[PDB]
RNA sequence: AAACUUUCAGCAACGGAUCUCUUGGCUCUCGCAUCGAUGAAGAACGCAGCGAAAUGCGAUACGUAAUGUGAAUUG
RNA sequence: GAGAAGCUCAGACGAGUAGGCAGGCGUGGAGGUUUGUGACGAAGCCUUGGGCGUGAGCCUGGGUCGAACAGCCUCUAGUG
RNA sequence: UUUCAAUGGCCCGUCUUGAAACACGGACCAAGGAGUCUAGCAUCUAUGCGAGUGUUUGGGUGAUGAAAACCCAUCCGCGAAAUGAAAGUGAAUGCAGGUGGGAACGCCCUUGUGGCGUGCACCAUCGACCGACCCGGAAUGGAAGGGUUUGAGU
RNA sequence: GUACGUGAAAUUGCUGAAAGGGAAGCAUUGGAAAUCAGUCUUACCUGGGUGAGAUCAGUAGUGCGAGACUAUGCAC
């Protein structure tokens, strides 16, 4: 929760998914007899590799330090009790108005983090 | 670039038990402790044999270790024998001696005969208690090539190993290719 | 008579209803259960295993609650399992001192004297009247 | 020696009565989630109606 | 739970059963509990409702309103209930229909067959 | 199940293992194991030598129920008298010997292989093997023949 | 500078995906044995206050007799 | 203590078609479990906002909407 | 996020030695769309039991509510014996043998990669035993004696 | 609003933004413009000012030896 550095914030995108509509943008390998993506031409796209993993340490941890721990009752919040200094809470999104209130509040009580108030 | 050939790369051994078994886990947590908190080759051997798969752990009998414990020049009188796998009976031996032995399993015979006759019956963690190097004791395995798949590893032309067949008898691959009366034999 | 505490947890360390897993960050896991102070999953913080376990939970409207498990010979009876001392109305040095003295002075649960007295120190930042701000 | 594992026997009003009755041996059976997950894997199936 | 061989569970079953009831059995399925005092009177739990019966409403937006039925809607399971109608854009006002679980009778409209329903179903003139 | 299958590992690979030049055709080289002696034959003689052609004689309307005759050894005739009779009998001395027949325990024919106890028994059999009978008279017994 | 072209967003179209539903299908099991020259199965033409397709019916024609229910039908 | 399936110290190494294996991501339905979410708005969809993961993907703000739906351990397949 | 500048970047899929090809498919988008299930076989793994193993051909609690669970007898399959075309015959000289390597254990050194004694598994090897075959070989039986051989044996 | 639940994409109109010398799209790096997040110095500890208050360390007594706890008072 120090010092957290990303070694890429560029998402990887499919290859011709900006040519075309059908192709979505989601990361697929390209398997084609004659891919230049694949082959790693100078000038093409990269493609995810496992040197892009980020510091063991850091990893998961938002500019904050924090984890970003989804919860969807009051009791979800009371398991972060302990954890005050390395969990944030995430309000799910169907969780009712009312019941968003009584989390927000729960969570102000133990002191921890909320990333979604309001 | 590096130029490194590399061929025994990946270590090719079990590190741990495929079976599931919450018990044999426990015994495993036993024997990592206590292979790596002494000197002694028999710990370690147990905590190998203790991840084997079954075909690599086979059976063995009172009567072998019976056999085996009593030679000529033996010494082998009163110590433990020590299997780790399943010890089954063997009705053939009608009068069953006085035998200690320490295993995964007995067989229901197996462990009511070796009682029976005066003698002992222990799992592998009793035996962690009573001899925690190993020491005095007799270490056996079972016959690993007495399985069935044996009799057919290895099959070919004048290797004189079972082939696989559906029925025996003539008609049954007996014929060309078999004996000199039909073109050749083998 | 007893059945283990090692293999209770084998069969409950990844299958019981007060663990809360998740498959984000990587796989965390969270504890539950009432005899668990530190509220992590580990053989050795659960109360389902172990013969001495303590829990510190929350009294209405102040202070904090210490449950204990009492002798093993209530292994087999659960309504004579637990003991929950109610440790309110004190100031927060009081508390932490006879949480001490009956966990650790005792020699109860000696390793979790520190966990124990994290815990009631947050309860009772959680129970503290709230300077809302207009 | 007597290993004396009673069970206590509980009358209608929710009181311990007098009577009591020794461990059934069945309670020291191993217990093998692997096992019994294995089992109840299949027997659940053996209800099934086909499609 | 339900044991019988002869009773289905199916949703689909029960739900085709319900609509496509014909008109005599659309009747007792459009039932309605009698009233507190007249539940005592007759020793009768429940009806099926008929035309100049006397009810009140229990639930919904008419909830408190009272009157005879004018009419039971066999096809479409709803009771028209007198001066309980609705304004349409031109000014006249159009019926609206209340189902018969959602009333109460509180008066019956006794007749011999009626009256022979109810010594039937158990209960007292 | 399927979840644990390769085909759900190959969704994304073209040929689904099956490669890129050879493919996945159907049957290439015949069905079933026609050709063992044309161009399957370097299978053949390798792993199933004596397939092809005849050996011995016919035997029409063959009828295996006169031709019953399970065996068993000496080293378990024992074994097939109870536990009572053998702690009675076994080692003792006694004017009356078992009798073991081997006919009501399934078994036509007693072989040879193994050793007997120094106890006298008698051995009721449809057949026995000359070593066999040989070994029973030297422990003391007897065999006596049956139907 | 516009117009024009291109991309994105809001809004409006075009289109009918998606989601939820389901008096339908499919499959299994249990039970049963009953067509016709005393004219069947099938076909045609007709029958209702306002009815063409379906249901029903046959010049006694969305039916007569008989039995049960017991106030509807409904556009 | 540090899910012993954990914790800790160190060194070397990293192209890949056809092909092989492992560990994961996502979908319909089944058992179990979670005083689970939900008309005070489920599911779905849009987005010129935010966050996480090397990636498959996941979480979230705002908009739209109207009746159901999800997490965890297992089962299963007409599963991308 | 958009756009600009500088530098790089050919159209994907495919068969192919070789595709940007003047090789073929592809105007666009949605939804659908291809290693399955079954009778076997083989290796590997897990589980139960083990010289045995397999309750579901059947029968029972059974009527209540029962396509499940649970229980129960005789057979039978596979395994516990091979060999021979067959008629047939059918597995211990010995500690169920000897030799070499060898896990584990014990003892001696004296700090070595030690010596000594048992020796599991496995492999190589010399024998013995059973069947077939080839021998001599003193009406029917093939006992002792043999063999360079032979068997999916002990 | 019956051309009717939700109402995606292709495709289209309007509005806004921006760019444009014989394609466009993409990658790297920054400029520009637009837009987003920090809520900090909260907690805990001590000191300072005044304030009121059932008042705290050792003890007395109520499971024999030692240790923790609550509870009646004193310690004011
Ligand atoms: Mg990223
Ligand atoms: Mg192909
Ligand atoms: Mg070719
Ligand atoms: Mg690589
Ligand atoms: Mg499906
Ligand atoms: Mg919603
Ligand atoms: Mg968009
Ligand atoms: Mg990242
Ligand atoms: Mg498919
Ligand atoms: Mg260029
Ligand atoms: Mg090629
Ligand atoms: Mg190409
Ligand atoms: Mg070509
Ligand atoms: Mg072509
Ligand atoms: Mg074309
Ligand atoms: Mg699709």
């Amino acid at each position: 929760a120090v010092n957290i550095i990303k070694k890429r914030t560029k998402p990887f995108k499919r290859h011709q998914s900006d040519r075309f509509k059908r192709v979505g943008e989601s990361w697929r390998k390209p398997r084609g007899i004659d891919s230049c993506v694949r082959r790693r031409f100078r000038g093409t796209i990269s493609m995810p590799k496992i040197g892009y993993g980020n510091n063991k340490k850091t990893r998961y941890c938002m500019p904050n330090g924090l984890k970003a721990f989804l919860v969807r009752n009051v009791s979800d919040v009371e398991l972060l009790l302990m954890h005050n200094k390395t969990y944030a809470a995430e309000i799910a999104g169907n969780v009712s108005a009312r019941k968003r209130v009584e989390i927000v509040e729960k969570a102000r009580a133990l002191g921890v983090k909320v990333t979604n108030a309001g | 670039g590096i130029d490194i050939e590399r061929h025994h790369v990946r270590k090719s051994q079990r590190s741990k038990p495929a079976s599931e078994n919450v018990y044999l886990k426990l015994l495993v947590k036993l024997y990592r402790f206590l292979a790596r908190r002494t000197d002694s080759r028999f710990n370690k051997a147990i905590l190998k044999r203790l991840f084997q798969s079954k075909t690599n752990r086979p059976p063995i009998s009172i009567s072998k270790i019976a056999a085996l414990t009593s030679r000529k020049s033996a010494s082998l009188e009163g110590k433990t024998t020590v299997i780790v796998g399943t010890v089954t009976d063997d009705e053939r031996l009608l009068t069953v001696p006085k035998l200690s032995v320490a295993a995964l399993r007995f067989t229901k015979s197996a462990r009511a005969r070796i009682l029976k006759a005066g003698g002992e019956v222990l799992t592998l963690d009793q035996l962690a208690l009573r001899a925690p190097t190993g020491s005095n004791t007799v270490l056996l395995r079972g016959k690993k090539h007495a399985r069935e798949a044996y009799r057919h590893f290895g099959f070919g032309p004048h290797k004189h190993k079972a082939p696989y067949v559906r029925s025996e008898g003539r008609k049954f691959e007996r014929a060309r290719g078999r004996r000199k009366s039909r073109a050749f034999k083998v | 008579m007893s059945v283990s505490n090692d293999l209770i947890w084998q069969v409950i360390r990844d299958n019981n209803r007060f663990l809360v897993k998740r498959p984000e960050f990587g796989g965390i896991q969270f504890n539950r259960e009432p005899v668990n102070v530190s509220g992590k999953n580990a053989q050795r913080f659960s109360g389902l295993c172990n013969d001495k376990a303590v829990g510190v939970q929350a009294n209405s409207p102040r202070g904090v609650v210490l449950i204990t498990k009492t002798n093993p010979k209530n292994a087999q009876k659960p309504a004579k399992l637990f003991r929950k001392d109610v440790i309110a109305n004190a100031s927060s040095r009081k508390t932490y001192k006879s949480i001490a003295g009956r966990i650790g002075r005792t020699g109860y649960r000696d390793d979790l004297v520190k966990v124990s007295v994290a815990r009631a120190s947050a309860i009772l930042s959680s129970q503290r009247p709230k300077k809302t701000v207009a | 020696a007597a290993a004396r594992p009673t069970v206590s026997i509980y009358s209608k009003d929710g009181s311990v009565s007098s009577e009591t009755i020794a461990l059934p041996f069945v309670f020291k059976a191993p217990i093998r989630p692997d096992l019994v997950r294995s089992v109840h894997t299949a027997v659940a199936k053996n209800k099934r109606q086909p499609y | 739970m339900k044991f019988s061989r002869d009773v289905t569970s199916s949703r689909r079953k029960q739900r085709k059963a319900h609509f496509g009831a014909p008109s005599s059995v659309r009747r007792v399925l459009m039932s309605a509990p009698l009233s507190k005092e007249l539940r005592e009177q007759y020793k009768i739990r429940s009806l099926p409702v008929r035309r100049d019966d006397q009810i009140t409403v229990i639930r919904g937006s008419n909830k408190g309103r009272e009157g005879k039925i004018t009419s039971v809607y066999r096809k479409k399971f709803l009771l028209l209930i007198e001066r309980v109608t609705r304004e349409k854009a031109n000014g006249a006002s159009a019926p609206v229909g209340i189902d018969a679980s959602k009333v109460v009778i509180t008066k019956l409209h006794l007749d011999k067959d009626r009256k022979d329903l109810i010594v039937r179903k158990g209960g007292k003139v | 199940p399927t979840h644990t299958s390769k085909t759900r590992k190959l969704r994304g690979h073209v040929s689904a293992g099956h490669g890129r030049i050879g493919k996945h055709r159907k049957h290439p080289g015949g069905r079933g194991k026609a050709g063992g002696l044309q161009h399957l034959r370097s299978h053949f003689d390798k792993y199933h030598p004596g397939y092809f052609g005849k050996v011995g004689m016919r035997r029409f309307h063959l009828m295996k129920n006169p031709l019953w005759r399970p065996t068993v050894n000496l080293d378990r005739l024992w074994t097939l008298v109870p536990n009572e009779t053998r702690e009675k009998y076994l080692g003792k001395n006694t004017e009356v010997a078992p009798v073991i027949n081997v006919l009501q325990s399934g078994y036509g024919k007693v072989l040879g292989k193994g050793r007997l106890p120094d106890t006298p028994v008698i051995i009721q059999t449809r057949y026995v093997s000359r070593r066999a009978e040989e070994k029973i008279k030297q422990a003391g017994g007897v065999v006596e023949l049956i139907a």
